[PDB]
């Protein structure tokens, strides 16, 4: 039950989405090596997903964890990089999602910076870059992002290298 | 899945040696996240 709708250029939705996505990219201790070089990137679309069922899954569970954390959702918008960005979309995000090797454990892992999701959308490390060409630095194959509302509620802080 | 730390709905990696990097999250249920923007792009060469 998923539609997609396109966002304008021209609408203020789209234009904050955008710097978020420009605004948060930096340089990466592997060079490039995962996720490409590059400084910014040419926004193709943003497309909002409407499903009703996955949109009331999300607000039920976020109630649940307010409720447990003196009526604070803790909720953020986030990036998500994934080779099943298209499963999550039409199905929502489940344990197939999880990266299983995290540092943190096998759970489902968001950024801040759109750039370190950039380096997950071919796979852990990148994989072995765009199915087209096999490079991870391709500036000619379509990327996809999804950037995402999570619910942390109380956040176990890891200080972590 | 693992579990969420007991007493915990998510984890927060933040950055111990690299001052410009921002944090990370984890989610141990995917009912804590909903999809809200397909963004498709690409990475520009620098110059
Ligand atoms: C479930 C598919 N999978 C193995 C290819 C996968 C692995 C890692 C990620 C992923 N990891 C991150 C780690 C830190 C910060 C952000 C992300 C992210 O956006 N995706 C997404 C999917
Ligand atoms: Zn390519």
């Amino acid at each position: 039950g998923t539609i997609l709708i396109d966002l304008s250029p021209d609408d203020k939705e789209f234009q904050s989405v955008e710097e978020e996505m420009q605004s948060t990219v930096r340089e990466h201790r592997d060079g490039g090596h995962a996720g490409g070089i590059f400084n910014r990137y040419n926004i193709l679309k943003i497309q909002k997903v409407c499903n009703k069922k996955l949109w009331e899954r999300y607000t039920h569970r976020r109630k649940e964890v307010s409720e447990e954390n003196h009526n604070h959702a803790n909720e953020r918008m986030l990036f998500h990089g994934s080779p099943f960005v298209n499963a999550i979309i039409h199905k929502g995000f489940d344990e197939r999602h999880a990266y299983i090797g995290g540092m943190f454990g096998a759970g489902i892992y968001f950024a801040e910076n759109s750039s370190k999701s950039n380096q997950y959308v071919y796979g852990i490390g990148g994989g072995t870059g765009c199915p087209v060409h096999k490079d991870r630095s391709c500036y000619i194959c379509h990327r996809q992002l999804l950037f995402c509302r999570v619910t942390l509620g109380k956040s176990f802080l890891q200080f972590s290298a | 899945m693992a579990h969420s730390p007991p007493g915990h709905h998510s984890v927060t990696g933040r950055p111990s040696v690299n001052g410009l990097a921002l944090a990370e999250y984890v989610i141990y249920r995917g009912e804590q996240a909903y999809p809200e923007y397909l963004i498709t792009y690409q990475i520009m060469r620098p110059e």
